């Protein structure tokens, strides 16, 4: 039975990645200042206890069982050898000492648009969801942005509806809440309940 | 002739507007009405 041979222990870091996804694409105004409107909240009520790092390289990737050592040098001129796939794997190992820190790490990737796309890794992010409660509000939202965002506004939708098909259970917390403050002290109560319990 | 006329008057209109209030023509109209302030509502918030 050695075909998969699922270890039943994983070395997951010591603390869990705050990852956030949705509404729409990583990359577009919507999503970008949702994102970030959070994640400076998240700076300042933990300033002094929270390190916050954009992750430009890829994250998908992170595999544990593909090879021995899939690309160990550089000047092998090979497949994976002038591939970017390394830099996933030190992106992974950064982010496991970062978490052996103890300190709170929240990840600002723009790789990321479905928790399934990094639930079968080893990091294993806390998914955090801020959706948006219909799609009309979305692309109104989006039509208040301008033509630039009109233009992608297809994709938009595409990734919003095929995001909130994603069931409840695969995200870790939601914020459904159309105000900006009660999400933020949602967070803020998760956070202080997970700081709290590993103290 | 004046008060309990008026009285009868006034309750039946009143039965009436009730009774068509809850047709499904103008019931389809005020759900539509709500959807768009509850639409509103949370724009509101999301521009914020």
């Amino acid at each position: 039975k050695q075909a998969e041979h699922v270890p039943p222990y994983d070395v997951v870091p010591s603390m869990r990645p705050v990852v956030l996804v949705g509404p729409s694409l990583k990359g577009y105004e919507v999503t970008d200042m949702m994102q970030k409107a959070l994640f400076d909240f998240l700076k300042h009520r933990f300033d002094g206890r929270i390190s916050i790092t954009r992750v430009t390289a890829d994250l998908s990737l992170a595999k544990r069982s593909v090879l021995n050592n899939p690309g160990k040098r550089t000047i092998i001129e090979r497949s994976s050898a002038r591939s970017s796939i390394a830099e996933v794997q030190s992106e992974i190992e950064r982010i496991f000492e970062l978490a052996k820190s103890l300190q709170l790490v929240v990840l600002d990737a723009d790789t990321i648009n479905h928790p399934a796309q990094l639930a079968k890794t080893s990091l294993a992010p806390i998914i955090v969801f801020v959706k948006v409660s219909s799609p009309k509000v979305l692309q109104r939202l989006i039509r208040s942005r301008g033509k630039s965002q009109m233009k992608h506004l297809t994709v938009q939708m595409m990734a919003y509806d095929k995001l909130v098909q994603c069931p409840p259970e695969s995200f870790d917390v939601i914020l459904d809440e159309n105000q900006l403050e009660d999400a933020c002290e949602h967070l803020a109560e998760y956070l202080e309940v997970y700081w709290r319990a590993t103290h | 002739g004046s008060f309990f006329m008026l009285n009868l008057v006034l309750g039946v209109l009143s039965g009436e507007f009730a009774k068509e209030r809850e047709r499904v023509e103008n019931r389809r109209a005020f759900l539509k009405l709500r959807r768009q302030q509850q639409i509103e509502r949370e724009l509101n918030g999301y521009l914020e």
